[PDB]
């Protein structure tokens, strides 16, 4: 699973 | 700085697209040259301490671009595998500065890099999206551009019926995207799930992508879970009204969807969820019946049905219950 990525 | 000189040396040597259509021994020599030189790259690159200068980033791209950037219908997939692993390794380094990447790795290559995510090769498409992924995650300037392009990729495929082979590895990354959204959900967000996500639920082909596509909408309201009704409704709408063994994958999603839904955004669509549940346990088909009549082993939605019995058990057992 790819790791999640934060909003800017 | 010698070592420096020699790595910008080998990534040229890399731009060399060779083919002896007239001698066999002299290409399988240049292909395994070819093949050397990545590899030692790929474990110099992994291994290797600040060995990733300024100089290096527009050679790396080139590279990549040259290789790459092809047009498509591969056989010589161990070349493109050393660079793709290459690449990855390139942009996953401690040492990896995004704004000195930031002027080789743009737009341009971006789209280039989208329209790839076409190809038949699902190993080449798994490669693309930990790239893209990676881009994505490093790249401020880009997420947006990415994104749209995303989007219009989905805007095709559903309407201009534009047929996609990496719409499954897209809706994946995306999922990652939507995992990490901001509080107050953008209405660009909103306005994405509503008119593409759940639109991408009536294509013929959604065997193919069902499960990273039910993971956005999962995921989308995980975040704002005031988006329950229109999804779910949606969902009972993009319904097949044809009983066929397409029907096990709504119910998978849909199954998925009560595991995190709100007890009060539950309310809203019990009535329309569980009539169409109940003509489910009715299927003529063995399979779709026993895949709903797994709904009751949750617990969760055992906890919603029983604090709602009132109005549930009439709809499932009309027989035994009234209102």
């Amino acid at each position: 699973k790819l790791s999640p990525i934060i909003e800017d | 700085a010698d070592q420096e000189k020699l790595f910008i040396q080998k990534l040229r040597q890399c731009c060399v697209l060779f083919d002896f259509v007239s001698d066999p021994l002299s290409d399988l020599k240049w292909k395994e040259v070819k093949r050397a030189a990545l590899s030692e790259m790929v474990e110099y690159i992994t291994h290797n301490r600040n060995v990733i200068t300024e100089p290096i980033y527009p050679e790396v791209v080139h590279m990549f671009a040259v290789n790459m950037f092809r047009t498509l219908p591969e056989a010589a997939w161990p070349h493109l595998q050393l660079v793709y692993e290459f690449f990855l390794r390139f942009l996953e380094s401690p040492d990896f500065q995004p704004n000195i990447a930031k002027k080789y790795i743009d737009q341009k290559f971006v789209l280039q890099l989208l329209e790839l995510f076409d190809s038949e090769d699902p190993r080449e498409r798994d490669f693309l999206k930990t790239t893209l992924h990676r881009i994505y995650g490093k790249f401020l300037g880009l997420r947006a551009y990415i994104r749209k392009q995303i989007n219009n990729i989905f805007y095709r495929f559903i309407y201009e019926t534009e047929h996609h082979n990496g719409i499954a590895e897209l809706l994946e990354i995306l999922g990652s995207i939507i995992n990490g959204f901001a509080l107050p959900l953008k209405e660009e967000h909103k306005i994405f799930l509503l008119k593409v996500l759940l639109p991408l639920h009536k294509v013929k082909s959604l065997s193919v992508y069902h499960p990273q596509l039910a993971y956005c909408v999962v995921q989308f309201l995980e975040k704002d879970s005031t988006l329950t009704e229109p999804v779910v409704m949606a969902l009972l709408k993009y319904w097949p009204k044809t009983h066929s063994p397409k029907e096990v994958m709504f119910l998978n999603e849909l199954e998925e969807i009560l595991d995190v839904i709100e007890p009060s955004e539950f309310v809203k669509i019990m009535e329309p969820l569980f009539r169409q549940l109940a003509k489910c346990v009715s299927s003529p088909h063995f399979q779709v019946a026993e895949r709903a009549l797994y709904y009751w082993n949750n617990e969760y939605i055992m906890s919603l049905i029983s604090d709602n019995a009132a109005k549930i058990l009439p709809i499932m057992f009309p027989s035994l219950y009234r209102n």
